[PDB]
DNA sequence: AAGGGAAAATAAACAATACATAACAAAACATATAAAAACCA
């Protein structure tokens, strides 16, 4: 056409299509254009890369992710248009319309009509490329809007002077298909290889690597002053595949993890190098082996709770994966005034591991129960006669119990059926516990309690 | 081979401005007339097309997985299929997963 | 100012006053002869109603065609005496005209089905007895159209009726106060008799039912000189909004109209063309331009079992004077454009509409095309709907799992490889032709075809963003889903 | 010490109830403007 291609490195295809709908005729552009593709594949990249080769036409960027509901973006859009038009035009004299009078869909269009008629005076066609970057981020997104911005084409004047056209920038193709009768020409940007990411990332951050400090200070303080850019740019490159080559089963082909496990790791290899580790690869590897084999992506005992609160979530963890009606041969200790037989046990294990699972309801009796039952001696007999009979030796529901189990809900650590002012005070509410296995462990080896055993009898 | 790529629309999608869409970088992507003759007579580009229009959609990023995204998705596939209503969890599909590459090590 | 937690900038807001008409004059015997006021009653208002006539007239006009059948589906429209409600007429217009002449109160309640002439012969009424007031022989009174689903809110009722008898523009909550007081308070010395019309009546109830009860409350009162004439759509809407005993302190009348047999059709088709049928015009063989009494003399007869089979049709499903008047105007420019076909005049020995003419204007409204749509979809939307059609008869549970569907199409490709024609599709329905393309999960255009079945309302999707365990009904039928399925080659022989 | 045999456990088909969420209603919270109503003056 009459338009300039820039070279953008893995998209040579993406870009040869975005040249050719993008132009500054309006009438061989469409009015809708999407780029479809998932996170990091380089899709706000080339839509910036080719607009800054092509200066002489026009372009209102817009992030609806920042925008959050569908009446800020209209208001956004009626914002940025005529303030556009203001630096592009400044010899047109114009009224400024109101951008936060727009309260419909409608009102968009009346605006926008009103807007354009103004620059009526304007010796050619024009077109003015509203891109939406990132329309499916919208968070209320619903399934009736994106149609609402394919027609707003057809309300807006046919012989205006300024023909705006939507550049649409989507992720999930869960929400593309829903338009697809709408036949609307789309340009999909494909996840790249780890070939394609290596490169991407070794021509990113390789500048950077040397105008960080760390590197920048430890080569001169060091006093090992033979260098120059060539190596240390090789040195960064060779650290850039190294952490590629170690961590892309972890993160995948993102660019986002790659650069952020970039940063988090390279102070820490700097530090590791010394005059026979520049130069030779091999030899500083297994000088910061130790940095290769763990992520590290994370920022006494897990809780600071109660000695009382310590032994109500180990109980609420039995209530909620043992079966009620097995508690009686595990938990039962005492003599049989009466005649009576104990229950049996389970008979045979099962091959599900319960703790997989979702958690099971419970009532609020059989939490007491059981928390007695593994709660630890309380008031220690002390030999005597007088003494022995007052003393309770088992605990019972003060209102401390009471006072930590409501304050253990509140901290959403056990959980109850979800209706909207639930009673704590009825007979119909059952609770269950919400902490992973790998948390109540923790806890039990805080208060020497051995929770696996009564696991290890059930499946494991 | 233009007259292929009409009857593979009239049997898929029988929609004019669907082939519309196609033809349109086919021409603007053409730099003279020895390459939009060609490019007719060829129509290599809407094998090009074709091919971006369904490369991510799930056969598309199925193909982009690392080996442990593909483990993960294998092992969340076969806990699907062995349960009664197709679900899982994180803590069965990694059950399944260390199952799995005990049994390849061994 | 303070910062506004959110902003209303497009209020627009009406110029409405709000104190009613009970506060105004400070006493009954200080409020005047209200008939011998100047902004009662509509005295001053026949300014601006006709203000915008000139809006509308442009200045140019060149010799438009006004061919034969141009003519009769002018006299055939709904806007331009009536035969088949004779005793509906008798019956509204004894229980009005007893009204007016004895400064009484009443309430007329008229129903029916859509289209049976209700609202024309209720107009009919009261043009009637408009003429007979202006002779004298019963008092003056004034009259005010109330149309439901013409007002925005359904409390514009109040507004609208307010405004019509005494020319003030009040609230709706001001206006009702005002009528109260108006119908019950000022004496009938003072007075004109009101004759309101509530039309479509179904429309103004449906929220609150706060308004139904007004107007059939005021026509008790002794004061009041108010005629209500409610036409709504049901017989038994007053007794399901209002109660037994409320309907029963009324006492209104109650008339239904029972919908038009096929001879009563006849005489209203029939009588539209009393001054065209069997009559002469004089046409131009060059222009076209017909002529009531170069030229050829020309003469225009309808069938009239033509008229016959339009009455039997159109009165066995609803019988409506509309669709059969609109069914003799689509006849009658089906039988134009063949005469505009054959000699070609366009725009700027005797003629006749046949019995062929009548039934292809009554075979295409009675028609479904949802066999025409889908014996031309693709072979994709076609295989589609047949992966589904056995879905529905290896279960019969009619609504069937989205990915039953896409593993039916391809065991349905899997099965039938020795087929001709699925051997050389297969190839550009899994790769989309050619190589480089990897055979895929869903055939090529599934996405297209799910979402234009959507689209037409042939099909029903539930809500799921699992693509797999989503639900898929039918809306049309069985039936003719297999019957636009058993015509196709293809796809009948596998 | 053996053993009977009733309590306890398991399983499976079926019925009855609870639960998560969709759809909505309504009250609290909030602003706007023309008409009334004080109110200086
Ligand atoms: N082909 C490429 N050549 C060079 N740098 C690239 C290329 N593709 C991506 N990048 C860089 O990698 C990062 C990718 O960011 P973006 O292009 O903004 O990703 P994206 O496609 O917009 O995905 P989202 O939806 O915004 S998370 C940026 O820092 C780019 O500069
Ligand atoms: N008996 C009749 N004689 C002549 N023309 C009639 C007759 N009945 C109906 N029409 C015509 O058909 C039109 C139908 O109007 P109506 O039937 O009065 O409206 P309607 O009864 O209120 O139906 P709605 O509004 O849906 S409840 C009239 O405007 C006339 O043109
Ligand atoms: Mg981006
Ligand atoms: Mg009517």
């Amino acid at each position: 056409m009459n338009v300039t291609t820039p070279e953008v490195a893995f998209r040579e295809y993406q870009t040869n299509c975005l040249a050719s709908y993008i132009s500054a005729d309006p009438d061989i552009t469409p009015s809708n254009l999407i780029l479809q593709g998932y996170s990091g594949t380089g899709k706000t990249y080339t839509l910036k890369k080719y607009f800054n080769a092509n200066p002489n036409l026009h372009a209102v960027w817009l992030e609806p992710v920042e925008l959050v509901s569908w009446k800020p973006l209209l208001q956004a859009i009626a914002r940025t248009v005529q303030y556009k038009l203001k630096t592009l035009y400044p010899n047109i004299p114009t009224t400024d319309y109101d951008p936060l009078q727009v309260e419909e869909p409608f009102l968009l269009v009346k605006t926008l009509h009103n807007i354009f008629v103004q620059y009526e005076s304007l010796q050619e066609k024009t077109c003015l490329f509203l891109i939406l970057d990132g329309f499916d981020s919208l968070q209320d997104l619903d399934a009736a809007l994106f149609n609402k911005y394919i027609k707003l084409n057809e309300l807006l004047p046919k012989d205006s002077k300024i023909n705006i056209k939507f550049i649409y920038t989507m992720l999930e193709t869960s929400f593309l298909q829903r338009y697809s009768t709408h036949c609307i020409p789309t340009v999909m940007f494909p996840r790249y290889n780890v070939d394609e990411v290596s490169t991407i990332l070794v021509m990113s951050r390789c500048g950077e690597l040397m105008e960080d400090s760390c590197l920048r200070k430890r080569i001169i303080e060091e006093q090992i002053t033979d260098c120059t850019d060539d190596q240390f740019q090789n040195v960064a490159a060779n650290f850039i595949h190294l952490i590629v080559q170690a961590f892309h089963s972890y993160t995948g082909n993102d660019i986002f993890a790659l650069n952020d496990l970039i940063d988090f790791k390279w102070p820490k290899y700097v530090s590791r190098i010394t005059k026979e580790n520049i130069f030779e690869p091999l030899a500083l590897y297994k000088s910061a082996i130790k940095l290769f084999l763990s992520t590290d992506d994370n920022l006494s005992q897990t809780y600071d709770l109660s000695i009382i609160s310590k032994y109500l979530l180990i109980a609420s963890y039995i209530c909620s994966y043992l079966e009620p009606r097995y508690d009686a041969s595990i938990f039962s200790r005492k003599t049989r005034i009466i005649q009576g037989r104990a229950a049996y046990g389970r008979r045979k294990k099962k091959e599900v591991n319960p703790r997989y699972l979702q958690p099971s309801l419970f009532a609020i009796e059989r939490l007491l129960a059981i928390f007695q039952a593994i709660f630890p001696i309380q008031g220690k007999a002390e030999s005597g006669s007088l003494s022995a009979l007052r003393e309770e030796s088992l605990m019972k529901a003060n209102i401390e119990v009471f006072q930590n189990l409501s304050e253990l809900h509140t901290l959403k650590l056990i959980a109850t059926t979800m209706n909207k002012n639930i009673d704590y005070l009825s007979p119909k509410v059952r609770w269950k516990v919400n902490v992973p296995w790998e948390i109540i462990k923790e806890i039990s080896e805080s208060v020497h309690f051995n929770i696996s055993d009564y696991f290890s009898d059930i499946h494991e | 081979n233009l007259n292929r790529h009409i009857r593979m629309n009239f049997e898929t999608f029988r929609s004019l401005p669907t082939l519309k869409n196609s033809i349109i970088p086919l021409v603007a992507t053409s730099k003279n007339f020895g390459s939009l003759c060609t490019a007719i007579k060829s129509c290599s580009f809407l094998d090009i097309y074709n091919k971006n229009q369904l490369s991510n959609n799930l056969t598309g990023r199925l193909q982009s997985l690392s080996d442990l995204e593909l483990a993960i998705l294998i092992s969340a596939a076969r806990v699907a299929l062995r349960a009664k209503d197709g679900s899982f969890n994180f803590n069965l599909a990694y059950a399944e997963y260390e199952k799995m590459i005990k049994a390849i090590n061994s | 100012p303070v910062i506004r937690k959110f902003t209303k900038k497009n209020v627009a807001r009406a110029k409405k006053k709000y104190t009613p008409f009970s506060k105004r004059f400070k006493s009954i015997a200080a409020i005047p002869d209200l008939t011998s006021l100047p902004e009662f009653y509509g005295n001053s208002s026949e300014l601006m109603a006709s203000r915008f006539e000139n809006k509308l007239k442009t200045t140019q006009k060149h010799q438009i065609v006004e061919t034969i059948f141009s003519k009769v589906k002018k006299q055939l429209n709904s806007s331009y005496y009536l035969p088949a409600r004779e005793n509906e007429f008798a019956s509204i217009y004894l229980s009005a005209y007893s009204a007016i002449e004895s400064d009484s109160a009443t309430t007329i309640y008229v129903a029916g089905t859509p289209g049976v002439g209700k609202t024309l012969t209720v107009r009919e009424v009261v043009k009637e007895l408009l003429s007979s007031s202006a002779q004298r022989e019963i008092p003056d009174f004034l009259y005010v159209e109330i149309n439901g689903l013409k007002m925005v809110k359904p409390t514009d009722c109040y507004e609208t009726l307010w405004n019509k008898v005494s020319g003030e523009r009040l609230t709706w909550a001001a206006s009702m106060e005002s009528l109260e007081f108006y119908f019950k308070r000022v004496p009938k010395n003072k007075k004109k008799t009101i004759v309101v019309l509530l039309d479509e009546l179904d429309a103004m109830v449906t929220k609150s039912q706060d308004i139904m009860y007004n107007f059939f409350n005021w026509t008790t009162y002794e004061n009041a000189k108010l005629i209500v004439i409610a036409v709504a759509n049901t017989m038994d809407l007053p007794e399901r909004q209002l109660g037994n005993k409320i309907t029963s302190r009324i006492g209104f009348t109650r008339i239904m109209f029972t919908g038009y047999t096929h001879e009563e059709l006849k005489n209203i088709i029939d009588l539209r063309l009393k001054g065209l049928n069997d009559s002469f015009f004089y046409v131009d063989t060059k222009t076209g331009n017909a002529i009531l009494i170069d030229v050829r003399k020309v003469r225009l007869r309808m069938s009239a079992d033509a008229i016959e089979i339009a009455s039997r049709k159109v009165a066995s499903v609803s019988g409506d004077a509309r669709r059969a008047l609109k069914v003799c105007k689509r006849a009658a420019e089906i039988a134009e454009k063949h005469y505009m076909a054959k000699h070609g005049y366009g725009y700027d020995g005797v003629q006749t509409v046949h019995i062929t003419h009548v039934m292809k204007a009554l075979n295409e409204t009675l028609n479904s095309h949802v066999i025409t749509f889908m014996t031309r979809l693709s072979f994709t939307a076609k295989l589609f709907i047949y992966a589904l059609l056995n879905l529905m008869k290896k279960n019969g549970s009619q609504e069937q799992e989205l990915g039953d569907i896409v593993d039916e199409i391809k065991l349905l490709i899997e099965v039938n490889g020795s087929n001709k024609f699925v051997m050389e599709i297969a190839k550009t329905l899994f790769q989309q032709g050619s190589d480089n393309i990897s055979e895929q999960l869903r055939i090529i255009s599934w996405d297209f075809v799910l979402n234009q079945l959507l689209d037409a309302g042939i099909l029903f999707k539930q809500t799921m963003k699992n693509d797999r365990i989503c639900c898929v009904k039918l809306n049309i039928s069985v039936e003719e889903a297999k019957r636009a399925m058993n015509e196709d080659e293809t796809l009948r022989n596998l």
